[PDB]
This record gives structure tokens, sequence and C-alpha cells, in this order.
RNA sequence: UGAAGAGUUUGAUCAUGGCUCAGAUUGAACGCUGGCGGCAGGCCUAACACAUGCAAGUCGAACGGUAACAGGAAGAAGCUUGCUUCUUUGCUGACGAGUGGCGGACGGGUGAGUAAUGUCUGGGAAACUGCCUGAUGGAGGGGGAUAACUACUGGAAACGGUAGCUAAUACCGCAUAACGUCGCAAGACCAAAGAGGGGGACCUUCGGGCCUCUUGCCAUCGGAUGUGCCCAGAUGGGAUUAGCUAGUAGGUGGGGUAACGGCUCACCUAGGCGACGAUCCCUAGCUGGUCUGAGAGGAUGACCAGCCACACUGGAACUGAGACACGGUCCAGACUCCUACGGGAGGCAGCAGUGGGGAAUAUUGCACAAUGGGCGCAAGCCUGAUGCAGCCAUGCCGCGUGUAUGAAGAAGGCCUUCGGGUUGUAAAGUACUUUCAGCGGGGAGGAAGGGAGUAAAGUUAAUACCUUUGCUCAUUGACGUUACCCGCAGAAGAAGCACCGGCUAACUCCGUGCCAGCAGCCGCGGUAAUACGGAGGGUGCAAGCGUUAAUCGGAAUUACUGGGCGUAAAGCGCACGCAGGCGGUUUGUUAAGUCAGAUGUGAAAUCCCCGGGCUCAACCUGGGAACUGCAUCUGAUACUGGCAA
RNA sequence: GCGGAUUUAGCUCAGUUGGGAGAGCGCCAGACUGAAGAUCUGGAGGUCCUGUGUUCGAUCCACAGAAUUCGCACCA
């Protein structure tokens, strides 16, 4: 499913944002975050193993926005590459169309980013899509078109870019409404809440 | 019951009933030469032996002795006379 | 394979009914052979190397007939409709069906059981029209009885809540007839007439969505299964989706053609008895009961409050004062479920002659509309007639 | 019997034809005797969409064995 | 780039060992729920029985012809008069039927039979092979026919019988006779078919002969391809299946097949086979492959490809290169149907449909566009092969059902020392967007070809013809207003399903009270149930979700990899010994086992390695490697085996 | 559509058949423990399948319906 329900009360029991409603607001800030969503339906204690175990692994999965399948899809080519199977993942899971374009600038939300492409307003090259997957390369060149630079849900979501550091692997160019994704990813530097051997423990059998 | 061509079957009639009567002539002569071979005869079975000699050559032309039969039928019925000499 | 037929001329419904004894098996048989020389006639026909097993074994007076016909007036479909006490049932929704009903009656006997709770089962819901015969007048040889019999048919009509201020009266006898007794082939040449004396003509709309009884359901020697019915209203062109919608089921199927009795027609309109085909769906999972419809149409329902008129006892009807707690037996179209009797506060004992609105609990949801006209029968006679006030789920 | 003929391969609404040398008592999708060639109808510029031999359209049928109308057409245009 | 365990016996504990769960899967079914679209799949059972429709023809360029249609001519009419109308005529288009040739032996479907000289792998030798194709040579001259047709004549039909006539690339002689065949040799013996276009010089009784081309025909020897035949090896299970075999085993000579063969026979011999499992019994189509799995392995054989087998039942033969011909014949049999009651007719395991069975599996749809197949020297015709459409969440994949912002945080619930907490930025409220559906309007592409003209630089006649070549022109689209593209309003039209006692992530409040009921296992409930029921809430998945069945995995719990036997499950009560398995030590030899190399082959598909093409993905696809293997060819001699000492 | 035949305490079956509902089991209660048994003491238990009609009176008779079963009937 693509969701369509409470965003910022999933940052309760995340114990994290992850970009949950960003634009002017993040946690405790005009609602009720860092609780437990139910009253005694589920409050506080100690964890169980188990629970982070489950967690972690939709923590990864939930930032890209990809279904139960896909993302262990990506799994059976990162283990049938004979390169770090760690890193491989990850690189996969980041040729998504929907997570480019957020690091771009284009979309405040993550969820605001992935409902920009469905409505006509993206293309790549001179290709028209409003397909939220792509392959997405090096050298490939993300344009936004005519009847784009018009709407004004664009623009008030570069607000928010000057405010993020954006990708240096990535040009980003907003002053044309482009930006071309010159070369691979780097996660020498997005690692950094992500365990990879905690997750492909779990995926084995 | 249909066919297109279910006259075939009616066709067939009549080269099923000319070849076996070409057959059966030739098979009287080889009986007449057998005949002479009882007979201790060169004499009698040689004038069944030259005399179905374009007979069975001819049967061969209309492919009646067929295949690789008719390059050995030739042979097969030379062989005869040949044990009695 | 199969032939055409074209709608030609209007399609008129009639039938055949009385009680037991009269003329009705022979007269319908004998005026279609005397009218077939008279107003038909084709070379090297179908019909006379196939006599004629196809009559007596889809039918016995069951409720239909699959002749169509024209004759140089109109055009003729007749349904030959019960007059047996074992089918009373039936015999509602038949002349329901029908616009005019030859009411034979023979002149030997007086008015029998079925002769008068026809002409009150027509009147209520059923056919508007009645056009007496009396049969048996090979075997009435005097005038004087004659006379004296119409004026009890005069009588019957006239308060049974139909006309009874002249009805043309054919007197003749049937058996007779058609082995070649001409005096009275002669009068079944004016039947066609009187088919339009009295009638003439009834106007339906056909521009309605779509609304269909089950006749008979069929699952043919080599072809799909097959529902038929007389098209209330509304139109069915071939090649069509549907939705029956019914009793306990509702089913969805493809609509693949429209026959009329093996004679194909491109439409079906109302006021045609015909044959429909369909892809999809046997025989058993085909419940009686169930009307055949477009995709648009109402849902059913259970409940709903009502507005019935509670008749009297001398034109048939209640007779006890009664309560909540009974069961009668409600007619809507094709078929019959039970429903109770309940009703809402300021009223609990409802006497022979009242109106009176009551919530019903039928124990089967049944397609429901608003305003759908039904028959209340409990020991087999009409408590009231009502219609559906304000449906409710 | 064998003849040059031409076989899909593709899917629904994809026309791929490849060029085999097959059987007609078996198919044309069925026993194969070889492949000789690939097609594009749609001249697609996929890697080697087009192939079409110069050695067995020059040997298979020496002792005979016919081709079709396109390829027919194709013997001009790369100028072989 | 390659495999993890948990729970469950006991008062406690450690082993042993069963049990269960978490995985992955399906031609799956079921229950509930259901927005779109792309790609794939879809009667597994009663191989039960079937209405109907269709699926099998085409060549006039071999014929004799003219039944219909349309012109040409011809006389004629109307003189409905130079225009309507009527008869005649095969002349021409064109073609009914009938003779003649080739297809109908294919393609398609099904898995009932079938443990298999059937299949698979690998070889082999004594064969065939129309359609195909190379070379050389030929096609000479006669005869007898018979369909149609015609005149009669029998039947309800089916379906006939007389009598007469005639054609051919039909039939049968006769001639000619090798690089032919047979024959040691000497010798002997055998073939046919022409039809078309065109034409200058000549000839004709004016039909044609003459000439030139073209396709088709005949023969002989090859090649290709496809197909018979043999062998070895691998192919399932049961010894509560141990004895088997008379063309049986073999040998001669006969006969037969295309060819090798007891294939078959006469005679002769009396053998052959077997526990390295015969014989018999159970069950099964087989394979590439498929599924699962770290692998080995096990399981399996759906779609797709190959092979084999079957077509109402049984049996049988005909023509042919090919058939025991699914929609050919005949005979017998049971069915089934019709009838003029005398007699006939039929076989969906072909497609689509029908009924019955079953848990379950779709429309009597459109079409020659395109691909392929058939007939034909061509044009052209034919196609339930095929391409499309349709129906079904049967599955795989993609996208959507809105984004932002918004609080004392709205009522409205729910829980609550009654302070509040929770639902909750969720809503209301504010702006912002219209994908996709819906509406209006364009629209690429899948088409190459063939057809009408023109160029030949062939061939001959120099010209024709025929073929060839480019050009020139009018066009070839079934799907379907296709991909796609533009506009049009308006959040509009688009969420559900299971679960929350432990394994296992995810609880409260009530009602019930070992009842009701729950439950994969371990197990729940005896009136203060995180396990039952409702509500509130929470959790995981999401146009699906959950349940079942089923196969492999975990399970190294059948173990070659990878298991035990004192007491946990297991060592015959104990010796002897036949087969079998096993062999101290040294030398010589051999090279079978074995090691090395080489060579074929190991189908396509499928995996992988590298790499592309569709708006992505699904899907499509290229090239490489793999193809673990097997046989063959040659070497090596340490070990294993043989031989010798 | 059309014809038969049949439903009596929660369970197992009587009964009238124009006249007024039992037995057996099984409950449920008061008693012992929390509950239940063993056992102890007390009570309760039918729209007579359903709905009508007749009569002072229907569970009985008569008629309509429902559900079970058992026979029939249907190729536009
Ligand atoms: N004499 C006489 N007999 C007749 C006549 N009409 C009918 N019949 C016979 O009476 C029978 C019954 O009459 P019919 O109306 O057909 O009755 P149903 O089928 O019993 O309703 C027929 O079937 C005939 O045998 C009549 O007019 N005259």
């Amino acid at each position: 499913a693509r969701y369509l329900g409470p965003k910022l009360k999933l940052s309760r029991r995340e114990g994290t944002d992850l970009f949950l409603k960003s634009g002017v607001r993040a946690i405790d800030t005009k609602c009720k975050i860092e609780q437990a969503p139910g009253q005694h339906g589920a409050r506080k204690p100690r964890l169980s193993d188990y629970g982070v175990q489950l967690r972690e692994k939709q923590k990864v999965r939930r930032i890209y926005g990809v279904l139960e399948r896909q993302f262990r899809n990506y799994y059976k080519e990162a283990a049938r590459l004979k390169g770090n199977t760690g890193e491989n993942l990850l690189a996969l899971l980041e040729g998504r169309l929907d997570n480019v374009v957020y690091r771009m600038g284009f979309g405040a939300t993550r969820a605001e980013a992935r409902q920009l492409v469905s409505h006509k307003a993206i293309m790549v090259n001179g290709r028209v899509v409003n397909i939220a997957s792509y392959q997405v390369s090096p050298n490939d060149v993300v344009s936004i078109r005519e009847k784009a630079k018009k709407q004004s849900r664009v623009k008030a979501a570069l607000e928010l870019a000057e405010q993020r550091e954006k990708p240096t692997w990535l040009e980003v160019d907003a002053g044309k409404m482009e930006g071309t994704f010159k070369r691979k990813p780097e996660r020498s530097d997005l690692s950094a809440d992500i365990n990879e051997h905690l997750i492909v423990e779990l995926y084995s059998k | 019951n249909i066919k297109s061509a279910k006259k075939r079957a009616i066709q067939s009639e009549k080269a099923r009933k000319h070849n076996a009567s070409r057959r059966s002539m030739m098979r009287t002569f080889i009986k007449k030469v057998y005949a002479a071979i009882e007979a201790g005869d060169k004499a009698a079975a040689q004038k069944a032996f030259n005399e179905m000699q374009p007979i069975v050559d001819r049967q061969a032309a209309k492919g009646l002795i067929h295949k690789n039969k008719a390059a050995r039928h030739k042979a097969n019925l030379t062989a005869q006379i040949n044990k009695l000499a | 394979s199969k032939e055409k037929f074209e709608r030609t001329k209007p399609h008129v419904n009639v039938g055949t009914i009385g009680h037991v004894d009269h003329g009705k098996t022979t007269l319908t048989a004998a005026i279609t052979t005397v009218l077939a020389k008279t107003y038909g006639g084709a070379a090297r026909a179908f019909d006379q190397i196939d006599n004629a097993p196809e009559e007596k074994a889809r039918g016995i007076t069951i409720n239909t007939s699959h002749v169509e016909y024209d004759t140089p007036t109109r055009h003729y479909a007749h349904v030959d409709c019960p007059g047996h006490a074992d089918y009373v049932k039936n015999m509602i929704t038949g002349a329901a069906q029908m616009d005019g009903a030859i009411l034979v009656v023979a002149a030997t006997d007086g008015p029998m059981p079925q002769t008068r709770e026809h002409i009150l089962l027509g009147r209520q819901v059923g056919v508007p029209y009645i056009i007496v015969f009396l049969n048996k007048c090979d075997m009435v040889d005097d005038e004087e009885l004659l006379e004296l019999v119409e004026m009890e048919v005069r009588e019957l009509l006239s308060q049974y809540d139909f006309p009874g201020d002249d009805t043309p009266i054919v007197r003749g006898s049937a058996l007779k007839a058609l082995e070649g007794d001409a005096e009275w082939e002669a009068k079944i040449l004016e039947l066609a007439g009187f088919l339009d004396s009295y009638i003439p003509e009834p106007e339906r709309a056909i521009d309605k969505p779509f609304l269909l009884p089950i006749e008979d359901v069929f699952s043919i020697s080599g072809r799909g299964t097959v529902v038929t019915g007389r098209v209330e209203r509304g139109i069915i062109k071939v090649g069509e989706e549907v939705e029956i919608v019914g009793i306990k089921e509702t089913q969805k199927s493809t609509c693949t053609g429209v026959e009329m009795f093996r004679k194909l027609l491109d439409e079906g309109r109302a006021g045609e008895n015909v044959g429909v085909l369909l892809r999809g769906i046997k025989r058993e999972e085909i419940e009686r009961g169930q009307v055949l419809a477009k995709p648009g149409t109402i849902k059913p329902h259970t409940k709903f409050e009502s507005e019935v008129y509670i008749l009297s006892k001398d034109e048939g009807g209640r007779h006890t004062p009664f309560f909540k707690g009974y069961r009668p037996q409600f007619y809507f179209r094709t078929t019959d479920v039970t429903g109770t009797i309940e009703l809402p506060e300021g009223v609990e004992m409802v006497m022979p002659g009242d109106n009176i609105k009551m919530v019903v609990t039928l124990i089967h949801p049944i397609a429901m509309d608003d305003g759908l006209r039904f028959a209340i029968r409990e020991g087999g006679r009409t408590v009231g007639a009502g219609v559906v006030a304000k449906v409710l789920s | 019997m064998v003849t040059i003929r031409l076989a899909r391969h593709g899917a629904k609404k994809r026309p791929f034809y490849q060029v085999v040398v097959a059987d007609s008592r078996n198919a044309r999708n069925g026993r194969f005797i070889e492949r000789v060639g690939f097609f594009n109808p749609i001249a697609s510029e996929k890697e080697e969409g087009t192939r079409l031999d110069l050695d067995r359209i020059a040997h298979w049928v020496g002792q005979g064995a016919t081709i079709s109308d396109r390829v027919a057409a194709l013997i001009k245009e790369v100028n072989k």
C-alpha cells in the first residue's frame, strides 16, 4: 500500500523522526511525539530482542518506500554479485526515482517527493514518466518540465533544500530545475544508522 | 465420410486389383519354373526363366517389385536354376 | 444452423382459461389450424414432417406456449394458462402477463369454481379484458338456455370489476369444429376481430430499465443456458451485460442472444415472449423467482412499511379479525415468499375492511422498489392488496 | 522437410523474429535445425538483432531451402 | 559468493529420540475483501457421453466441357427504334459438376495404455528416403479404354442398374538400351509426358506444321535432408514373486522384408535362461528438464521443446517414398440415431461449445493485416495452425487511491487516583496537485510485399516470351480512434484482511464463567481471562489478506557427503562353511582399473559470466562460459587389478 | 412449477386424535471445596414444526405455509 495515514504518530514509537512532515516541524512541535501510540494497547517497557530485530529490518525498509518483495529481490542480486553484499543492497535501494528527487530538494517530505512523481510534473531526460521507481544511474539528467516550473508546490520545497546539505555525488541545479545524477552514491557516510550484518543474518535461513 | 477427395478410396480399388493381376501373373510363371526343377530340366525351367525375364524387369519399371527388392529380385530367381545346374 | 424472425405487427399476449371441462385444450389447437388456412400458408414447410412432439412434452397447460404467429391484424403470442385447481398459484402470474384472456366457459354448465376465481383474480393484478366464449352450442340446442346462462355471465363481470355491459359472446362447439364442421370454423375467423373490437391494443413502455420474470430455465441439448419470459418493460439487445436481481442470489451474467423460439431476434422488446441465451451460469444455479434486469436496478430488501387495503368477505377476503403473528404470503411478480404482519403502535387488532400501514419482515429479501404492486394471499385467498410504501433495509 | 523461415520468439505484441532453418513437420517454434539469423521488423537498435550469416545461407540453400520475402529483400541491404 | 535455529518428555538435570513451528514452492482449491494497467498461466477428475457450427483442399497452366454469372459475336426483335428487348453461340472473361495430379500420412489434441530392440546416453551396420538438390543422358512410335455426357430405368432417402459415346501429363503395348540391372564369365533384359508464351522466312486442306523460349516429364549415377534397423549402457517398486523356456536355444538349408534378423518355415542338434534376481506380482507414458535445496540429494514431469503412444471397441487389409490414414475403407461387436419400416447412418483424446463427474479450471467471439503451413511453373485460393479480442485476482510485475500546512489539540468516542491519558496533524480548518479512472480531441508504428507502367547490361527471333534490375505510380493494418500525445473539470471515483498466552513483533476495558467457545503444537476457560466474546486500542501485510491441501527444506531424524548397536532403538544362543567381499612380502611383465593429453559429442530451451532492448519493472534479448557427462583416438606406469617368478 | 410423508420438555420417546400433556435421561437449584463428582436435600422442565379455520373447547379434525426427506415435471 502507499499508506495515506497518520505519518507523525509513527515517530512516537520509531524513537526517530525519519522525515515525517518536515518543513516546519519535526519532534514535539504542535504534535505529541515520543510516546506510545496506545493508551495501553501498547506502552513503554524494557523491549524484547525480537522487537528490535524486526523493527530495524523495517527501519531500512521504510525510508525508501519499498514493499515486502522488492527489497528481498535486491538482496538476491547482491548475494549474486561477488562484491560486497552489504554495500550492493543499499546501492540498489537508492536507485529508486522517489529517493533521488528528494535529495535534489524536490519535495520537503519523503512522501511529498514521491507524491510529485505521481502528478505529471516529473520527467527524466527527454522521457516523460509517472513511475516512482526507475533505473537511475551515473550521468543521467533529472529534469523538471514546463508546467512544473509553473507549479507553486515545487518552489515551496526549495525552502527546505537550502536547509539540507544535498549529496555530493550528484550535481544539483535548482536555478533551471535540473541536476544530474553524475556519479554513484557514497555510503561510506550514510551507514551511520545502518548495520548490514544484522539484517542479512535474519534474511538467511 | 466428408473427405475432400474421399473418391481416393474408389480410385485405389482400381489400382489394387490391377497390381493384383500383374503380380499373380508373375507368381504363376514362378510356379512354371519350379515345375521343371522337379523334372531336372533345362529346357522348360528355361522356357519360364527368360520369359519372365522381361516380365520381372518391366514390372520393376512399374515400381511393383519396389525399391531394393527390384535390384535384388532379378537375382533371386536367377538363384533357382543355378542349384539345379 | 437456426432461423430468423423479426418484429412485425404488435405482439399481444392472450390465452385460454376456465375451469376443467369446457373448451380449453380443444379450442387451443382448434383455432390455430382453422386460422392457419385462411391467414397462413407457406410451401415446403417445417411443420409437415415434425408432427408434433415438442408441444406435448414442453407444456401441459402449465403457463405458456411458444406459439408465435401473425394474424393479418396484429401479432398474437398465445400462452396457455392453467384452469386446474392444482395450478391455481401459477395462473395469477400468467394472466398478469396477459393483455386479454379468452375465457372459455361451457354454456352447458354454469360458473364453476375456477370460473368465478379467475375474473376476481383478473381485475386485481391480471388480465383487464375478458372475452367470453360459450362453448358446447352444438350441445345446447335451445336459445332459451343460452339466453339464461349469458345473463349470469353478465352478473360475474359487472361486480367482479369489469364491465358486464357487453362483451362479444362467441357461441360454438369446439370438438365438432376442428374436424370439419364448417359452421363453427367460420366463427374462428371472427376471434381475430374480437381481439381488436374489445381490447384493442396495450401500451407498454420499452424505454424503461429492464425487467422480466422467469417462465422456464433450460440447459439446452447443445447450446448454453436459456431463461424465457415476457419482457415486462425495457429492452434486451443481443450481446449485453445483465444483472439478475433476486431472492438470496444476485447473479451477474452476460447475454449473448435473444432468440424467439429459435427464430432469432436482435431485440427483446416489451410485450414479447422471447427466449434469452447466456454465457456462464448453469441451470440449477438459477433459481426461480428472480428477475432479469439491467446492471442499474435496485437491490433486495426485506423490511418495508407498506400501505395495504383489507378487503371484505363478500368479494372474497377476511372475515375474522386478525392480529400480530400471522403468516400471510406475498406475491410480488413471479413467485412468493412468506412475510409476517407487524403493526406500528396504535394498531394491534385489524378487522375486515380496514386500511392499514404495516411494517413487514419477509423471510427472504426479494428485489424491492417503492410502489411495487402486490397481492397478499393466505389460505389461498386474497387478504388485501397493497403497495410497498417505503422500502427499508 | 526443412525450410528457411522466420520464427517468432517474441512475447505478446512484441514481434522479435529469428530466422531459423526449421521443419514443416514439426514447426517454426518446434524442432529447429539451426538458427541462422536474427531479424528486427521493427528495426530495433539492440545488440546484434540482425544476423543472417553468409556461410549457411550459402550452403543449405546449395542443396535447396528457400528464404522469406523480408530476407530476400535484406540480402541486398546488407549488400551481401 | 557458500547451509541458522526455536518450542515441545522431567520436581529439577544431562543425554538419547519422536513430535511441532518459523523457509521456499503450486496447472492449486477454499473463506473474506476487491482501483487500475502491463507480462504469463488457466479440465490435473468421468481415456465419461456429446446438439451444432467449424477445423481439409487446390491447381483449367493435363483433361473432355459449359451448369450459373458477365460480356464478344451473331442473327433478330421491340422497330419499347440506333436505343431498350428477345433467342442463338464455349467465342471471351469465368466456371458448375465430372475425369487427372498433389495435399488430406501434416498440423492439432490426449496421456488411457506403457517398465518397455519404448525412452534417454553413447556407439554401430546390412537400409530406405516422395517433397529437396548436383551431374550426364533421354523424352521415339503405336494401340485399347472409360468418367462426364447421353438415352432409358430402381428406390423414402442413402444409394443404384442398364445401353451408347469420348479426352488426357490416365491405361497398356511396341521401338530405342548405359556411367543401367542381372549375370563369374558369355551374354540376356527394362523407360517414358507433355503442356505453356511468343514469333520473323516458309508451308496449311488454315485447326496447325515450322522456329525460339519456358515449366513439366523419363532414365542412370551422386549429394542433401528426413526416416527405418542393430547394439551397449542407464531406465520404477515387491522373494509374504524361485524356479523359467519349444521357433525355446542353436545349426543347416528354403522363403520373406527396403534392409540385418527364427521375421517365418522344413529338417537337424538338445540346448538356452536363472538369486550379478529369471519367472511372476503391484504401479507408471518417457526425456530435456521442472520444484525445492548450500551442496549432495530428494521430490517431480503443468505451460515450452523433443521423443513415444492413442483416436467408439476389437480386428484387418488397400494405394503410396510415406497410413494401419482422429475428422479414409472394409469386417465383427456394443452403443447411438433415422426411416417410406424395405433399409440405412454415425463416433469431439481437433477448436469453440453441450450435459454428466469433480474442490476447481474461461467465448459456439474477430480476422488473413502479419508470421508459418498446404495446393499451383504464377496469379490465386485454403488454414479452430496463427495473430488478436474475450472470460478468471491463477500467478509475476508497475502505478494509484492525494500532497503540504493546521492545535491547546474540535466535538465524538475509548481508558482514567479523575490530574488526566489515548484516538491525534488524525479531523475540522487553511492553501497546494490532478497521476490514474471518467469526458473531449489528435495520433507514430507494426508493411515487407504484391499490382499498373518503364530499364535489361541476358536468352533467342536481331525482335518476343520468360526471367532480371533499378526506377515510376495507386495502394496492402484484422487488432482499434494501438503505443503515445494534448486539452477538460474536479479529492473528486478508488482499502481491505489477519493477528496481538509461549514458540513469535504486537493489550486494555468490559460480558461470559472448565459453560459458551478457542486451539499448528505446547495448550486455554471452574465469575478480578494480555489465550473465550464484544468494544476500544495496538501490530503485521496490503488490492489483496488469511486458511487448507500438496512437495522439498529445516530434519545430519535413512546418514556416499552425513548415523547407531554394554545399559537409551539395535549384535543371530554358539560354531562350521559355499557363493561374495577382503589379501604379507620381493622381483619381472601387462596396462584392464587407474593417471595424462587429444577428438568428437554433450539439441534448442534452462542456469551462470559478461551485456544490451522495451516509459521502469514484469517481460524481451546478444555473446561467452557452463554443457559436471559419455564414446573414440594416442600416450603414462606410481598406485589397483591380471599374468609370471 | 406439481404430488406424498413426516416434526410432542434441552436430549430419548409415549399420549388424546373433538376435551384439555407424561415417563426415562438430562438439567437447574439449596448443602459440603472455588467448581464438579461421590454423595445429601430441595425444585423446575412443551408457541405439541408454524400460521389460520370450526366449536363452549384443537397438540388431535380441516386448510395454508416452513423444513426435512421421497417420487414427478423442463430444452428458448
Ligand atoms: N362434445 C363436446 N366435447 C368437447 C368440447 N370441447 C371439448 N370437449 C372435450 O372435453 C374435454 C375437456 O375439455 P377441455 O376444455 O379441453 O378441458 P381441461 O384440459 O380438462 O381444462 C376435451 O379435451 C374434449 O375431449 C365441445 O365443444 N363438445
